[PDB]
Parts: C-alpha cells; structure tokens; sequence
C-alpha cells in the first residue's frame, strides 16, 4: 500500500490557484466548537 | 507580493534635510525581482 500519499479529506474553505496548505490541525466539522487531537465531529483533515 | 514575487525597487537620492521628507518627485527603479513564493504577514526591521 503506497499510503505515503496523504492528501487533505476536509477543508473550511476553498482555496485559492497555487495555494499550500500543510498545517493538520482538526477540522470542527461540527456545530460546536472543538479542541484537541480527536473526537466526534472531529476529525483528522487528511487521508490516506 | 504578488503571486509570491518580492519586488525590490529603491533609489538612491542627494538631499539635504533635517527632518521631513525631500519636496519634489522621486521614481524607484527595479533593483531585484524574487519569485520566492512564501506567505507573509508581519515584518520587522
């Protein structure tokens, strides 16, 4: 499995023509607010 | 910074002043152009 190749699964906004995003923090795909490393609602910004 | 290009004009200019900023109409040449393509948001000197 060649997993090397993450790639982002969420985003808050669609960004711009020649635009890097590296930083991985979690996503607050949810209503409330969110914090730390995982929960629900909460999930990882990038896929395998 | 446009697309990432860090324009660099400047000029150098005689005056004498003391204070304030030489009267009249100065232009800025292009010394370098630097496509380093980075974000930036804050500066210091």
């Amino acid at each position: 499995g060649n997993y090397n190749y993450l790639y982002r699964l969420f985003r808050k906004s669609n960004l711009k023509p020649f635009e890097r995003d590296i930083s991985t923090e979690i996503y607050q795909a949810g209503n409330t607010p969110c914090n730390g490393v995982k929960g629900f609602n909460c999930y990882f910004p990038l896929q395998s | 910074n446009i697309d990432g290009y860090f324009k660099i004009y400047s000029k150098h200019t005689p005056i004498n002043l003391v204070r304030d900023l030489p009267q009249g109409f100065s232009a800025l040449e292009p010394l370098v152009d630097l496509p380093i393509g980075i974000n930036i948001t804050r500066f210091q000197t």
